[PDB]
């Protein structure tokens, strides 16, 4: 996948994290992306290896 | 939890001991029944 220049490899599933409206990214304690919001349609996604 | 699941994705692992904590409590009874 390639989200606004941020690429990666992993499984995408419907998310349930409570993102604030202005937020765009979800990072972990190891500084690895876990969730992201689609730029075209407004929803939440979860990424996992 | 969170730390345990986070390290699994990176590649780290933890392995179970061969002797479970139930068989160990069975050795101890044998060590204790003979002594008494």
């Amino acid at each position: 996948f390639n989200f606004n220049g941020l690429t990666g490899t992993g499984v995408l599933t419907e998310s349930n994290k409570k993102f604030l409206p202005f937020q765009q990214f979800g990072r972990d304690i190891a500084d690895t992306t876990d969730a992201v919001r689609d730029p075209q349609t407004l929803e939440i996604l979860d990424i996992t290896p | 939890r969170d730390l345990i699941c986070a390290q699994k994705f990176n590649g780290l692992n933890v392995l179970p001991p061969l002797l479970t904590d139930e068989m160990i409590a069975q050795y101890t009874s044998a060590l204790l029944a003979g002594t008494i």
